[PDB]
């Protein structure tokens, strides 16, 4: 191994980890916090970005003088990713999208990307891959995430043998669009669901659980090849699960069942905005999919962590939405959610 | 290969030719990988399952006080008495002498620069060598 | 007088270039290695030996008090000239 | 009577604030200093000093300074005598070790000597 | 000596002498030395439990009307076992002068509060709370001024480093800005700069 | 052996006083995670407090514990009066730090420590 | 299993090792061409009380008082090192 990658220190700031990371995708919400843990290491982290450079000052405070490097990069371009993983010993791959845009549809971001970072990271020579897919990823779905997210999945497995492949149930958090999106349908009328939402079943993932898999996957050299399939403790209806968000947000609460006659096209009735979409037809059918178990593949108690339920972080999340009239109330207020 | 401590880089008790024992300071740490000895021989006794009763330096200290209880008096001789006992000892076994000359190995000024595995690894000892025999 | 590494890095006037395989030309990737082409010890060969007539010399640098302090250099060895220990400038008694 | 008996252990280990990492896995030396052999005075060789066992120093990887994460590192505490120094160190309840003050033997010079008749000791130039 | 050397006041030495002998005489319960310096200052080194007794005199008395206090001040001093060194500095505008008192304590002994003579000490003995851990009891609001509010420790004490033991980044994690054990960048070089030759030779201590 | 007290005569009155700091901070502690709007519980906040009074278990001298009470109580009126933020309350749940080794094998893996 | 070295440890000058003293100035030796394939490190030092360290098999060390002891009593304890091999 080599003199400069030994890793040195008490682990801390100034200290050296011995892991060079490549973080596709880092301006998002995964990116965030894992650039925030690796940070902490001292790990010699290259954050891509395709965006404003604006947009990724708050990647600054994340660590020493010079263990965060910027460059610009594309998605449909050889050069810039051999330009940026030709150094490192992992190469993270967060590159999603909830919504396709008119340059780029799921097949772009989740079969076209993906397999071109992983067939780079096998022609330059890279230690570890680690790529990021859905836990409802399935061939035949109804929606275009999915099937685009297990194609892709399947080809960075074929492509790269030891890319370790890492299903994430479904991650709540601060910056998320899993909590944000059941607080943020308050005042439009209602909050919709089909069958008043008691026939699909959840399990969300705290972030900072699944951020920690992801660091002790680049530690473990056990972990290379696996297929990590990262849930929470508890299992939840969607009924009780949004009966919790708007019991903890403190919110009126009138649900009622817009059925597949008319709740697909409040998408084209709902994104005729080409901006940044509040909802569409693929967050529907991702919503109303139910979380499958998987119990044959390993998980967050496969990796030493502790996975943190709902109810010791939803506050932290939710406080954020709260009037003014309940911000001096308490978590020992609001009763947990029934598990099943 | 498992990579240890060099003479700087550990506190460490040593002995030299009068029966005095002493001890090092770390001057500076290990390089690389590289840890110190018996935290490497008590981390393999750890892993064979024959876990050795000490984990820190102080312990082992007393393990040697143990041993030979004038290896923790550091800068102190201790007269080792008893000559006559060890020349009846000496009396069983009537080795012949050969015939062939005390010859000591370290003859010139040559045989002196690159004895021991460091003096064998340094630059200036090969100019020094170089330099006595040109 | 600056050559090139086989990786495609250039190399100071020290001597240092990084390693094939060692992650810290990264900061270099998009960049440029800021080096120095005025190379000091190429810059000292170019001046001719001052053939002066004394023993001792008094090399001070030039410009008086801006230069180094003045020392004093003897030249009574023939095969090698008087360098002074500070500018890098050499003498040579001429008999 | 305004004075209580304490027969305890005088022990402030609770009131300067430092964490137990840096109590019970530091090893305080108190030392006479000895005397650069560069030089011939000893005045730096008066005073008793405790410092502390060096931790690690790595390179950084940006500059190739030396990185440390000691806060204890740089810390020389100056004493007079050897016992203030060890009641200082039962004060603070660091583990220590003591080397002594190695004074010189009183030499015995005699410029005669360089000069004798029949001793070895004449120089054979001046 | 006319250029370079500074002019020695005799007239301060005799009659900063004549008034450490009279508050010598005057006030023998606590007084333990009383030195002049060759520069021309008054130190009247006392005991702990002279603190109001020593000062309310020379708050008060008509040859000595110290009636400012200018600064006070705690000196560690690692070697002697009464550690501390609090150092009173007064100020009289009438007799032109100033005055210093020095006492002394360790950790756990606590030193008698000087707010009833002078209330300008209400933050300075506070402050020797803060950065020395000097107890003054019978003060009104005895609690830290200057370091932080989770700072635990006594910075001024010289077996606390120079870097402290914690360090502040922000954290997007927790949202918050956090502390943790400090790894310097650059160690702070530590200069054995003491040459080994006697500087002063009048100020030599006599051997063991 | 003869030095002046602080506040304690002896033992008792000093166990009386810590006593009294901890019945202040166990009074405390909701009104700490009420107006300064935590994420943390009463139950977990109660056990951190016992913590930290359980750090300085192993003292017997009365002058110690003295200090203890008053710079417990230099915490409380910190704490009651709002001059420690929500970071200063935080800092003693050591959230950001990353898990330390504490068997042999770990910080003989890690680095040099003893 | 068995024996594999002993340590006998004394003083150079305290009244406690003298018995133990008395122990190698005169029987020793016959001890020695009784086990010549045993070792029995002898270790002298400042002012530790006398003591016994067997060694046996897998790293038992079995740990002997000996202080004001005389030879006799010396003997016997190592008499009795010397025959039960626990
Ligand atoms: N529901 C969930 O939260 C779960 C998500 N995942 C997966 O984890 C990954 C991370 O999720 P998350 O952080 O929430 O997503 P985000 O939307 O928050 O961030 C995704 C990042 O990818 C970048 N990106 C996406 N497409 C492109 C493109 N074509 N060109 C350049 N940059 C691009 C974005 O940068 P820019 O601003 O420049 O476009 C952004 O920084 C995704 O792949 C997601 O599918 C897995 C399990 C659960
Ligand atoms: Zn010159």
């Amino acid at each position: 191994l080599h003199h400069a990658v030994i890793p040195h220190g008490k682990g801390g700031r100034s200290s050296v980890s011995g892991i060079v990371a490549t973080v596709f995708g880092a301006t998002g919400f995964l990116g965030r916090y894992l650039v925030n843990h690796l940070g902490r290491m001292g790990s010699q982290v290259i954050v891509p970005y395709r965006c404003e450079p604006y947009d990724t000052m708050h990647l600054r405070p994340m660590g020493d003088l010079g263990q965060i490097i910027f460059m610009d990069w594309n998605g449909r371009d050889k050069d810039s990713i051999r330009r940026a993983v030709e150094h490192s010993n992992v190469v993270i791959n967060l590159v999603g999208r909830e919504w396709e845009t008119k340059n780029f549809d799921f097949e772009d971001v989740f079969v076209k990307i993906p397999q071109a970072i992983a067939q780079v990271s096998k022609e330059a020579g890279v230690e570890k891959f680690i790529h990021i897919s859905h836990l409802n990823a399935d061939i035949k779905s109804s929606s275009k995430y999915l099937r685009n997210k297990a194609v892709g999945e399947k080809e960075v497995r074929e492509t790269f043998p030891e890319a370790t492949i890492i299903k994430p149930a479904d991650i709540f958090g601060r910056e998320d669009r899993f909590l944000n999106y059941f607080a943020n349908i308050r005042w439009f009328g209602g909050v919709p669901l089909i069958s008043l939402g008691k026939k699909t079943v959840k399990q969300p993932v705290y972030i900072v659980d699944v951020t920690k898999g992801i660091i002790n996957a680049i530690k473990d050299p056990d972990a290379r090849g696996k297929t990590f399939a990262f849930v929470g403790p508890n299992r939840y209806l969607l009924f009780d699960l949004v009966q919790y968000v708007f019991a903890v947000a403190h919110r009126p609460f009138l649900p009622y069942p817009m059925p597949h006659f008319a709740y697909r096209w409040i998408g084209r009735l709902f994104e005729i905005s080409p901006f940044e979409p509040w909802t569409t037809r693929d967050k529907v059918e991702r919503i109303h999919t139910t979380d499958r178990t998987l119990p044959h593949l390993p998980g967050l108690e496969d990796l030493g962590v502790q996975a943190t339920p709902l109810e010791l972080k939803a506050i932290e999340v939710l406080r954020r939405h709260r009037t003014y009239r309940w911000l001096s109330s308490e978590i020992e207020d609001v009763q947990p959610a029934k598990t099943v | 290969i498992l990579p240890g401590a060099a003479y700087t880089e550990k506190s460490a008790t040593y002995v030299n030719t009068e029966g005095r024992a002493q001890q090092t300071k770390v001057a500076v740490m290990p390089p690389g990988l590289a840890r110190e000895d018996w935290k490497i021989i008590r981390a393999l006794s750890e892993i064979a399952g024959m876990t050795l009763p000490y984990d820190t330096l102080d312990q082992v200290r007393n393990r040697l006080e143990e041993v030979s209880p004038n290896l923790v008096r550091y800068d102190d001789v201790e007269g080792a008495n008893y000559f006559q006992q060890a020349s009846e000892l000496s009396k069983l076994v009537n080795q012949q002498l050969l015939a062939d000359p005390l010859v000591p190995p370290q003859l010139t000024i040559k045989d002196f620069y690159m004895t021991d595995s460091i003096s064998r690894a340094s630059q200036t000892m090969a100019k020094c060598v170089k330099a006595v025999t040109e | 007088g600056v050559r090139t590494s086989p990786t495609g890095e250039k190399v100071t006037h020290t001597g240092q270039v990084y390693d094939d395989e060692d992650y810290r030309r990264v900061r270099f990737v998009g960049r440029q290695k800021e080096v120095n082409e005025n190379f000091a010890i190429d810059l000292i060969a170019e001046q001719p030996v001052s053939q002066v007539g004394s023993r001792v010399i008094s090399c001070d640098g030039g410009g008086g008090a801006l230069g180094h302090p003045r020392v004093y250099i003897n030249l009574d060895k023939e095969t090698k000239t008087g360098t002074c220990g500070y500018c890098g400038l050499q003498f040579r008694q001429q008999h | 009577t305004q004075l209580i008996t304490v027969d305890e252990k005088l022990d402030i280990t609770t009131l300067t604030g430092v964490p137990e990492e840096h109590i019970k896995t530091r090893k305080a030396r108190i030392f006479v200093p000895a005397r650069n052999n560069m030089q011939s005075g000893v005045n730096n060789t008066k005073k008793w000093k405790m410092e502390f066992d060096t931790r690690e120093r790595w390179e950084n990887p940006l500059m190739g300074w030396a990185s440390t994460a000691d806060p204890l590192s740089n810390l020389v505490l100056t004493f007079s005598t050897k016992e203030d120094a060890i009641a200082f160190a039962e004060k603070n309840g660091w583990s220590y070790d003591v080397e002594e003050r190695k004074v010189p033997k009183p030499k015995s010079k005699s410029y005669g000597a360089n000069f004798s008749w029949n001793k070895r000791t004449r120089v054979s130039t001046k | 000596t006319r250029p370079t050397v500074r002019p020695r006041n005799d007239v301060a030495h005799k009659q900063l002498s004549a008034f450490g002998e009279y508050v010598a005489e005057i006030l023998p319960k606590y007084v333990q030395q009383v030195q002049v310096s060759c520069f021309s200052e008054l130190e009247i080194c006392i005991h702990p439990d002279g603190v109001i007794p020593v000062l309310t005199f020379l708050r008060d008395h008509s040859n000595a009307q110290f009636k400012s206090l200018a600064d006070l001040t705690a000196v560690d001093i690692p070697t002697r076992q009464n550690r501390f060194e609090i150092v009173y500095n007064l100020l009289s505008l009438r007799f032109n002068s100033r005055i210093r008192v020095k006492t002394y304590t360790d950790e756990l002994t606590p030193v008698e509060s000087s707010v009833s003579v002078y209330k300008a000490a209400n933050w300075y003995e506070r402050e020797i709370w803060d950065m020395f851990g000097v107890f003054f009891a019978n003060h009104p609001d005895l609690r830290r001024i200057l370091t932080d509010y989770g700072f635990e420790g006594h910075p001024f004490r010289k077996d606390f480093p120079l870097s402290g033991y914690v360090e502040l980044r922000y954290d997007d994690e927790v949202k918050r800005v956090v502390a943790e054990p400090v790894e310097l960048a650059q160690e702070f070089r530590k200069f054995d700069l003491n040459s080994p030759w006697e500087a002063f030779p009048a100020y030599r201590q006599p051997p063991e | 052996t003869s030095v002046k007290p602080i506040f304690s005569r002896d033992m008792n009155e000093a166990k009386r006083r810590v006593r009294e700091l901890y019945r202040a901070w166990y009074r405390e502690v909701p009104n700490t995670v009420h107006l300064f709007q935590l994420d943390i519980s009463v139950k977990q906040g109660r056990d951190k407090v016992r913590e930290m009074f359980k750090k300085n278990a192993h003292v017997t001298d009365p002058r110690v514990v003295d200090l203890l009470v008053i710079k417990g109580k230099m915490e409380l009126e910190e704490t009651i009066n709002v001059w420690k933020q929500r970071t200063h309350v935080m800092r003693f749940f050591h959230e950001t730090e990353a898990p330390r080794p504490k068997d042999f094998l770990s910080k003989f893996y890690v680095g040099h420590d003893p | 299993l068995g024996l594999r070295e002993i340590r006998i440890h004394l003083c150079q000058r305290s009244p406690g090792s003298q018995g133990v003293r008395d122990f190698i100035e005169k029987r020793y030796v016959e001890l020695k061409k009784a086990n010549p394939d045993l070792p029995i490190l002898i270790r002298e030092c400042s002012d530790v009380q006398p003591k016994l360290w067997a060694r046996y098999a897998f790293g038992q060390e079995k740990n002997v008082s000996l202080n004001n002891f005389s030879a006799d009593q010396v003997t016997r304890a190592l008499e009795n090192v010397l025959s039960s091999k626990a």
